[PDB]
């Protein structure tokens, strides 16, 4: 074959680049970061009408002040989430304080490149880590299996991402309210999803300094889809 | 903790186990069941050092319950007693040995006969018509040697036990706050809900 | 073929092509020499100046091992450093058990066995350096040269890198035209000249000269660097001989 | 054909890496010879110092393994020194454990067993050397035992190794077919050395100066190598024919 | 590095088969046929040897039929050497159970552990699987008489009658034809031989190319005897059934 | 070709292709500049955003109060090597009560990188570093290259189009080397040098990163509103 | 038998004000009836506006102060130069001390 | 990073062949002819001592090896592989039998151990099979005299008489003609010397032929007296002279 | 220990060893699970390339993990035993430390975790097995049916099928299972399960196996006897 930790003549790691292809095949995930909170949204993409859609868990809690959306080989994220939760709870035990969102992300990203002849291959999943801390306020991070993480005002990952990202480039301004961001995530999901967006094949969540990280119930999201469809009829 | 008794009658095994749990100066509890059900027709009573007793009992229980699931079959009381002996005989040369004595009362459904096994913390096993651990034996073995008969009914066995518990309550310095009694027969395990 | 893709594989000739490929990386390197003198040894090396952004005097290439042994090498510099680090562990361990500082022949075989060991397995790469080393022990002066194969011998003089052939020929002259012996201070000047003569082949960039020496009379049997005045004397002697 | 790269069998039941290790044996282009006296074992090897920059004293393929055992190597020097250091370590360890000096043939067997392992285990390459062990063993008398990359070893009346090995062998074969004995029937080691050098000159058809030869001698309780002068003395005596 | 020379013995084909398991099964298909037949009152093990030479020591020998404990025996098809490794493992595993529970090991539990070992060699370790298929003939006091087979895959299944090794397709058809549930041991013995007679790859099926064993109820009632037939007894049972 | 399969294999010309490929990841990396007088040592690093919605990848890491580096290439490798350096600085401090020489930091980094290039199943580091530090022998600048080659310089630049800045510094050598006692003038020279390596886009407030260490200056990082003064 | 512990005496005192705090200690270091030093400070600035003293066995005291000062340094490195809260420092020191639960630091620590 | 070869170098081919065992058997085929014969009151194993050089002292290279006082081994194929197998066979006879039961293992049990070692080289990571076939001749109190063959696979079979290596096909035919179940040991030695002449090209005398018997107990070879139940080794190597004595009546 | 990375990424971003593990499942004998309103039923095809089987002693295709949870599978039979054993140990371990039997979701999540671990561990191939895990959480009467696959992803299903010709019977259940109207009775759920197998299963002979799990550890398997009575009944309902 050839080494698992070998460089291409371009100077990139083959196995890292190939994992990035797996993430492009994954269901869409969008994050928007506002001064009123950070919103996480995902395409659920049930592979058949018989599978119970609310058993699809692609948005996940890490601590009360940190949430996580995933896209790619979602089974690979089990151990990433486990490490993140352990890191967050452990830091609280050692320092009697909430652990910074950047520090949490950096800890998760340290796993990523610990592979080769430690795990056998890189992770086949990208994470949108969203949280609040006192020092740097509301934050969205993109954690790749390359070990690199970027901070974003808004970011899309998965199959819809190329179009969704150019769409976020347009509509994001520094004065977005939370309600606007919720609608804006629904809008861009509906726009890139194959099947038609309802409250069963898509899911919302936010993190506020006040109420922490909450996954929205299907009833709450359904009324935001109504609000979206009504809004776009106007003008 | 303190007193644990067993007697095999015609077609059942009766285990009586003291209810007291004493932490130095104070009796912390007066309703402690010093027993685990290992399988539907096998019961183990235990007495010895604090923590070790329950840790060992629950460890054996889990192992026997795992065997039951794997084979969809209940191990004979002989087989369970042989397993438990080996675990103790293992532990006696450990860095920190299990400090636990046990009675295993089981009804062998394959042979339709009740069996009582007495195993001490060294891994010393014997099949007995009647057995006890620690100081219990010194008071009760004289009564059982006299009154016991291999063909006694369950109620006869309970009466002979009532006599044993009375002698202990008369001559034991320690107040063991009475016994919980349990019967193991062809229909399984039930608790005589007062004495 | 396929015989040259894996280290420690014998070709049908009976050669280890990966060791021979290692030698190419050595030949590709800057020129380095050792001159064995009356009561000591002299080491000199060619340092190419990529840019006047190189701080002069400040990118030292000659390495001391213990207190009485000099090492210089041509080819992959990191590989050389890794070999010296091992040489230092070997010399410290020898001193620890036997109290006496490691004799040069004994020290040569410690590097010899280590370098040879990296030709025994497909899971390691051979050393990309030829190493010229030596110093003063209780039996007088010793100069040695070691190659990626693990092959080493004692030398009157030795050279490796790009300018190895000019140096080799210039060393051969001295051995003939000074048969009874060359003095420590003589060998320092001669070393400077031969590096300047062998700079013919790395003509492209201009260079910085670096000399060290280990002499029983001149340095008390310790390895010291030729700095300041005696350096400038040997640089001047060399400038005169390329005219 | 990856059965050519590691020590696994070829379809015709061959280990090519072992065969190619034997070819590396002759890479130095040196010929060695060993004979037995009554009292001694003599080993002679060609000494070739092509480079004038080399210190000729440091150029040797003869090794003092123990007080009593000497070893000459046909093959590249790095593998030679690897083998020498190992045999030195093995002969010292033997003495410590068993309370007597390691015999020539036992060290030969031990080094041969080590060689055998490299032919069976894949991650170890065989060493490209043939090891000729000589002593005056306290039980067996003068002894020659030789080891190859295959892990083969045997005792010899006399032996030769190198490119011109076959010529030196038949030359010695003929002397023994004639003389009709196991050994060189000679009193002094000096005259067994003279015999060895003589029959090397005849078989190779070339003449030797004092710096063209390397000589080792095994006697009761010491094996030693001759200096340039000890050889020069010995060459001068050979002139009287 | 060393990756170059690695066959990868534990990977899937694009069809989702285990290359090395399939090739090991191919290996076993060239091995001397072994037959197991389970009667109402016992089990028969019969095995044909790879074409014997007349100088091969006939009597003091057992290359095909091995004893695991007093109540369990196996017939081997494949590499004898690979089989003996697994057999010694099984013999120990049986003795471990007896020491732990003071009861003879149930036949299936022994069969499962041996099958679980084989399975391991197909999923991890990068070693070749064992080129061996077993027919397990045993008795326990839960299921009475039991016939099992295990193959290099680590798969095992229960049987009324089964063959392993060469010409099993031919043999399985002949057994499927003449086998019935009420059948007694002496009938099963006769069926076993008749089957090898028809599926053997040489003309004469003589005593010297046969290993034979029975696990019978026959003893002092309630206890089980295990009989590995001496060559004279195989010659007798071959003359009795009129094959010689 | 066939000799780029792993780091344990030499080419017939005698090159390590896996190392050369690692070297390649640096030139794809965003430009970073190093330069120093006798009193101060400055890092200027051009930071690269993923897109318009993303943050600007931080390129400068602090190692001790007297030492720190800028990175070009794989940031995770910069994190591992900077973290290793922090430990060595910390070890020198705790055991010997001694600020670690910048020259010794270079040797330790070289020897760590080398180990990954000589044994099977490893991989070269895919990052280049510029190490500045004020130690017991004045101001120092180092260029680390994942071949293991570490070089002490007056100034340099590494990454994409870094050749521009590297020739400017090669010209301005005698100007900047004698900016002693002035922090701002030594930084300005660095911001002018990095400008030679730009095209189309040029230095905004949140794309530019400056670090300075010196005689009476702990190694400190300037970002955002605190670099507006230099644009 | 080797006794790994000693007693270097000394006394320390911490008082909390409304918008200030004092941590005081004598500067005397003793063993048995001898004075080792008349000025050997045992109250240290640890940065992030935290002062610390580990009084008792000076070797264990210096070891702990040194480890906590290092803990501060790495908190800055790992959490983007964040200021270590006095409560967060307090919890960190608990883990430092309890880390050696079965071979204690023979010191009474005040921050 | 030394030994990365933790995977089998012997794998099944699509045809179901194990390549490296077949190739090892090929290597044995090339080997010098060796044979063994069971008499009623003993066993004989014999082989040719093919010399590399006439200068070689072929008494030093011993192809027939004592494993226990009552068990001997001879081989065809690769001599070095045989040498290390004899060393491991001698040691395993002690470590896993004599040090437990205080007596030497019976022939089939020691054969079983040698077979096991050879099977592991057939499956263990980073090794080739042994390139030898052994003939192991021995006696034990409860089995009497026996002769076994062990192949690179680890397979072993008992023989009345057999041969391996170069001229095995030829020699096996010769032995079939001459073998009966009523051979006295002396008769089997004579037959072994006849069978071996066929395959031997060059000189055929006591110095080119290696021959050992598992026969009667040899008190003279024991080295001590005083224990009446230790009667000494049944294994005996025939001297150069003792072989030539029988080449008269040939 | 053997270190080699067997499950690695391909240029198209696929892990072939995982995808090939699914091919082994595709080949596996068909298995189906159907949620009742207060029961779950596990149906299993058993191939008839062989009779002369002994079915008292042959491994049954539905395994009890605990007294309240069962696991069926499609794919490599030997591989399934290793997952079943680990799950049974984890079930007893959960009881021992939490003092409560596993939830079906937890036991699923564990088995799924084991399967995933073997997709990024050196020297191991993924499990050639997909599983249906069915049962009732302790002191709960709401039924649970989960699926796991070699990749390690798992999810809850109203009804689901795995193994050979599963696309056929998934199409059947998609057409014949109303979520608004789950099979109310036990008999109703058992019928729909057998019907879906009879699209694929050849004969009604010893080709079908049904296991029915009710709440409070009420698990019982039907004998050919009682399945034949569904096979007989559905056959006589084809008269349109």
């Amino acid at each position: 074959d050839r080494g698992v930790s070998t460089f291409s003549p371009e100077g990139r790691l083959f196995q890292v680049e190939y994992s990035l292809e797996a993430i492009k095949l994954g269901s869409t995930a969008i994050g928007i970061a506002t001064k009123e909170g950070v919103v996480l949204g995902v395409e659920k993409r049930a592979t058949s009408p018989l599978l119970e859609s609310d058993s699809i868990e692609k948005i996940v809690e890490i601590d009360r002040h940190i949430g996580c959306a995933m896209s790619g080989l979602t089974a690979d994220a089990r151990s990433m989430i486990e490490h993140a939760r352990t890191a967050a709870v452990t830091h609280n035990l050692y320092y009697d304080e909430d652990i910074n969102v950047e520090s949490l992300t950096q800890s998760v990203c340290d796993l990523a490149l610990r592979f080769g002849e430690l795990m056998s291959r890189p992770f086949g999943v990208a994470l949108l880590i969203a949280g609040h801390d006192a020092d740097d306020g509301y934050q969205l991070f993109h954690a790749e299996p390359s070990g690199t993480f970027y901070r974003y005002n808004a970011k899309a990952i998965g199959s819809g991402s190329e179009g969704a990202q150019a769409e976020l480039l347009n509509e994001w301004h520094s004065s977005l309210t939370l309600k606007e961001a919720e609608l804006l995530v629904l809008k861009i999901l509906k726009q890139v999803m194959e099947e038609k967006l309802d409250e069963n094949n898509a899911q919302l969540s936010c993190i506020t300094k006040q109420d922490g990280f909450k996954i929205y119930d299907n009833e709450k999201t359904a009324e935001l889809i109504k609000e979206l469809k009504e809004k776009e009829a106007a003008e | 903790m303190d007193i644990i008794l067993g007697i095999r009658v015609q077609d059942s095994v009766i285990l009586a186990s003291s209810k007291a749990v004493t932490r130095g100066i104070s009796v912390l509890k007066d309703s402690d069941d010093k027993t685990r059900q290992l399988s539907p027709h096998t019961l183990m009573s235990f007495a010895g050092e604090a923590g070790d007793t329950v840790q060992f009992a629950e460890y054996i229980q889990a192992n026997i319950q795992l065997y039951s699931i794997r084979e969809d079959y209940e191990l004979s009381p002989q087989a369970v007693s042989s397993f438990v002996r080996q675990e103790l005989a293992k532990s006696i040369r450990s860095r920190r040995p299990y400090q636990v004595n046990v009675l295993i009362g089981g009804y062998d459904k394959k042979k339709n006969k009740p069996e009582l096994y007495q195993i001490d913390y060294l891994g010393t096993k014997v099949e007995l018509p009647y057995g006890a651990h620690g100081y219990s034996g010194f008071y009760t073995f004289s009564l059982l040697d006299h009154h016991y008969r291999p063909d006694m009914t369950t109620e006869e066995g309970l009466d002979l036990l009532k006599l044993c518990v009375q002698e202990l309550e008369k001559r034991m310095p320690m107040d063991f706050k009475g016994v919980i009694v349990k019967i193991v027969d062809k229909d399984g395990i039930r608790q005589v809900d007062d004495f | 073929t396929g015989y040259d893709l894996s280290n420690s594989v014998f070709s049908p000739d009976g050669r280890n092509f990966q060791v021979e490929y290692a030698v190419k990386a050595v030949e590709n390197g800057t020129t380095s020499i050792g001159i064995k003198c009356n009561d000591g040894v002299v080491f000199a090396v060619e340092k190419l100046i990529t840019s006047k952004l190189l701080v002069p005097q400040k990118n030292v290439k000659i390495q001391v091992v213990d207190r009485h042994i000099g090492c210089v090498y041509s080819g992959l510099i990191p590989d050389g450093r890794h070999l010296v680090n091992r040489g230092r562990e070997e010399a410290a361990s020898f001193k620890k058990l036997y109290k006496t500082p490691i004799p040069i022949p004994a020290f040569a075989d410690r590097l010899g066995q280590y370098v040879q060991a990296h030709t025994l397995y497909n899971s390691v790469r051979p050393f990309g350096v030829s190493t010229i080393f030596g110093g003063v022990d209780k039996n007088g002066a010793h100069l040695y040269m070691l190659e990626p194969s693990g092959s080493y011998w004692g030398y009157k003089g030795a050279a490796t890198g790009k300018g190895r052939q000019s140096a080799k020929a210039e060393l051969e002259k001295l051995v003939d035209h000074h048969p009874e012996g060359l003095s420590a201070r003589e060998a320092v000047k001669q070393a400077a000249k031969i590096i300047y003569l062998a700079h013919e082949d790395n003509k492209e960039k201009d260079f910085e000269l670096e000399i060290s020496w280990c002499s029983l009379s001149e340095t008390n049997g310790l390895h010291k660097f030729v700095k300041g005045d005696l350096l400038q004397e040997a640089i001047d002697f060399a400038q005169k001989e390329i005219n | 054909g990856y059965d050519r790269h590691i020590t696994i069998f070829s379809p015709e039941g061959r280990l090519y890496q072992v065969e190619y290790a034997f070819k590396a044996t002759n890479q130095t282009n040196i010929n060695s010879l060993a004979v037995r006296g009554k009292d001694c074992t003599v080993v002679i090897s060609q000494k070739k110092v092509p480079d004038k920059l080399l210190d000729p004293t440091t150029v040797s393929y003869i090794f003092c393994i123990s007080r009593t055992i000497g070893m000459v190597v046909n093959g590249p020097i790095p593998d030679a020194r690897n083998a020498a250091l190992r045999a030195k370590a093995e002969a010292a360890e033997f003495r410590y454990k068993y309370g007597y000096d390691m015999p020539c043939d036992v060290l030969a067997k031990r080094m041969a067993n080590l060689s055998q392992i490299y032919t069976q285990r894949a991650y170890m390459r065989p060493l490209g050397v043939i090891l000729t062990f000589v002593s005056v063993d306290e039980e067996l008398g003068p002894s020659i035992y030789k080891t190859d990359p295959a892990g083969y070893y045997v005792g010899y009346k006399a032996t030769a190794t190198g490119p011109k090995q076959q010529e030196i062998t038949t030359n010695l074969e003929n002397h023994f077919k004639k003389s009709k004995i196991d050994h060189i029937n000679e009193e002094s080691w000096e005259k067994v050395v003279e015999f060895a050098i003589t029959h090397m000159i005849d078989a190779l058809g070339t003449e030797f100066s004092k710096n063209d030869l390397e000589v080792g001698v095994a006697t009761k309780d010491k094996f030693f190598t001759l200096s340039a002068e000890n050889i020069e003395e010995r060459l001068v005596a050979i002139a009287e024919q | 590095g060393s990756r170059r020379y690695d066959s990868r013995t534990t990977i899937f084909s694009p069809e989702g088969r285990l290359y090395q398991v399939e090739y090991a099964l191919e290996s076993i298909s060239h091995a001397g046929t072994a037959i197991g037949i389970m009667a109402s009152d016992g089990i028969v093990l019969a095995a044909e040897r790879k074409v014997t030479s007349t100088l091969l020591e006939q009597d003091t020998s057992t290359e095909k039929l091995y004893k695991l404990n007093d109540k369990i025996a196996v017939a081997v098809a494949g590499l004898t050497a690979d089989a003996e490794i697994l057999i010694n493992t099984a013999r120990i595993h049986a003795q471990n159970y007896l020491k732990t529970y003071n009861e003879d090991i149930p036949v299936e539990i022994l069969v499962r552990r041996l099958s679980d070992i084989k399975q391991g060699y197909t999923q991890h370790g990068g070693l070749r699987p064992f080129g061996v298929s077993f027919i397990y003939a045993g008795y326990d006091d839960r299921y009475g008489y039991q016939l099992y087979t295990s193959n290099p895959s680590g798969n095992y299944t229960g049987w009324k009658a089964i063959s392993v090794g060469a010409n099993t397709s031919a043999a399985q058809t002949l057994l499927q034809m003449d086998y019935k549930d009420d059948m007694k041991v002496d009938d099963a013995i006769e069926l076993a031989l008749k089957t090898l007679s028809k599926t053997t790859d040489s003309s004469a099926l003589t005593y010297d190319r046969l290993e034979f064993a029975t696990i019978r109820k026959g003893a002092n009632d309630g206890e089980v005897y295990q009989k590995i037939f001496k060559p004279q007894e195989i010659k007798d049972i071959l003359v009795k059934t009129g094959i010689t | 070709n066939n000799y780029d399969g792993d780091t344990v294999t030499f080419s017939p010309t005698g090159r390590l292709f896996q190392v050369e490929y690692a070297l390649e990841a640096i030139k794809q990396g965003s430009v970073t500049v190093g330069l120093r007088s006798n009193t101060h040592a400055v890092l200027v690093a051009l930071k690269r955003n993923a897109d318009e919605l993303s943050s600007y990848q931080k390129k400068i890491i602090k190692c001790d109060e007297h030492m720190g580096l800028s990175l070009a290439g794989l940031a995770p490798d910069a994190r591992v090597l900077s973290n290793y350096l922090r430990q060595q600085c910390n070890y020198s401090s705790l055991v010997f009560n001694r600020k670690l020489a910048v020259e010794r930091a270079g040797h330790l980094l070289c020897d760590k990188a080398q180990k990954n290039t000589q044994s099977y199943g490893g991989r070269p580091y895919g990052v280049g570093l510029l190490i500045i530090g004020y130690d017991k022998s004045g101001a120092h600048l180092l260029e680390f290259q994942p071949s293991g080659n570490v070089t002490e310089l007056y100034g340099t630049a590494i990454g994409a189009r870094s050749q521009g800045a590297k020739t400017y510094l090669e010209r301005t050598l005698d100007t900047f080397i004698k900016i002693d006692g002035n922090p701002d003038e030594l930084i300005k020279a660095g911001v002018e040098a990095i400008s030679q390596s730009l095209r189309d886009e040029s230095l905004t407030v949140d794309n530019l990163s400056i670090a300075i260490v010196g005689k009476d200056t702990p190694f400190t990082i300037y970002d955002g509103e605190a670099v507006a003064k230099y644009i | 038998q080797f006794n790994p512990y000693g007693d270097n005496g000394g006394t320390i005192l911490g008082i909390a004000g409304e918008d200030f705090a004092v941590l005081a200690g004598d500067t005397r270091n003793i063993t048995d009836y001898s004075i080792n030093s008349r000025y050997e400070p045992k109250v240290f600035d640890c940065g992030d506006n935290i002062v610390m003293s580990a009084n008792g066995f000076a070797a264990d005291g210096d070891a702990l102060v040194k480890r906590f000062k290092n803990s501060v340094k790495w908190y800055h490195f790992d959490h983007n130069d964040k200021k270590l809260s006095i409560n967060s420092a307090a919890r960190n020191i608990q883990h430092l001390l309890y880390g050696k639960r079965f071979f204690p630091y023979y010191v009474h620590t005040i921050i | 990073m030394t030994d990365r070869y933790s995977f089998s170098l012997t794998t099944f081919s699509p045809s179901g062949k194990l390549g490296q065992i077949d190739y090892a058997l090929t290597a044995v085929k090339q080997g010098v002819t060796s044979l063994g014969i069971k008499a009623t009151n003993g066993v004989v194993i014999a082989t040719e001592k093919k010399s590399s050089s006439p200068l070689a002292m072929s008494e030093t290279l011993s192809k027939v090896s004592l494993l226990t006082p009552d068990i001997g081994a001879v081989y065809s194929g690769m001599g070095p592989d045989y040498r290390v197998l004899v060393d491991k066979s001698r040691k395993v006879a002690h470590t896993s039998y004599k040090r437990i039961y205080g007596e030497y293992p019976p022939t089939k049990l020691l054969v079983s151990e040698v077979a096991k070692i050879m099977q592991e080289a057939t499956q263990s990571g980073g090794v080739r099979p042994f390139g030898v076939s052994l003939l192991i001749a021995g006696h034990d109190e409860f089995n009497g005299f026996s002769l076994y063959q062990v192949d690179p696979s680890g397979s072993y079979f008992p023989w009345k008489a057999t041969a391996i290596g170069k001229g095995s096909v030829a020699a096996k035919t010769f032995l079939e003609k001459r073998w009966n179940d009523e051979l006295e040991l002396e008769d089997a030695i004579h037959i072994a010397l006849l069978t071996l002449k066929e395959s031997v090209e060059g000189e055929f005398n006591g110095d080119t032929i290696e021959l050992a018997i598992i026969g009667d107990e040899n008190p003279d070879l024991l080295g001590y007296t005083g224990i009446p139940t230790d009667k000494g080794p049944r294994f005996r190597k025939l001297t150069s002279q003792e072989i030539n004595d029988r080449l008269e009546a040939l | 220990g053997y270190d080699r990375a067997l499950s690695i990424f391909s240029p198209d971003g696929h892990i072939f060893q995982v995808e090939y593990a699914l091919e082994a499942v595709k080949r596996g004998t068909c298995a189906v699970g159907v949620k009742g309103k207060n029961c779950v039923v596990l149906g299993c095809e058993r191939r008839s390339t062989l009779k002369l089987q002994d079915t008292r002693i042959t491994p049954s295709k539905v395994s009890k993990i605990d007294s309240h949870v069962v696991l069926s599978f499609s794919g490599l039979n030997a591989d399934s035993r290793i997952l079943i054993e680990k799950a049974r140990v984890e079930a007893q371990s959960h009881r021992l430390t939490l003092e409560d039997p596993v939830t079906v979701e937890y036991l699923t999540r564990y088995v799924a975790g084991v399967q995933q671990r073997y997709t990024q561990s050196g020297g191991v191939r993924p499990f050639g097995v997909s599983t249906l895990i069915a049962g009732f959480d302790p002191r709960d009467d709401e039924p649970k049916l989960y699926q796991t696959e070699p990749s390690g992803i798992y999810s809850s299903w109203s009804a689901q099928t795995i193994g050979r010709n599963s696309k056929t019977v998934r199409e059947f259940l998609e057409k014949n299972y109303d979520r608004k109207e789950p099979p109310a009775t036990v008999e109703e759920c058992v019928k729909l399960t057998v019907r879906s197998l009879l699209e694929v299963v050849q004969t009604g002979a010893k080709n079908i196996e049904i296991t029915v799990v009710k709440p409070d550890s009420d698990i019982v398997a039907l004998s050919s006897e009682e399945i034949n009575q569904y096979v007989t009944q559905i056959e006589q309902e084809k008269q349109e």
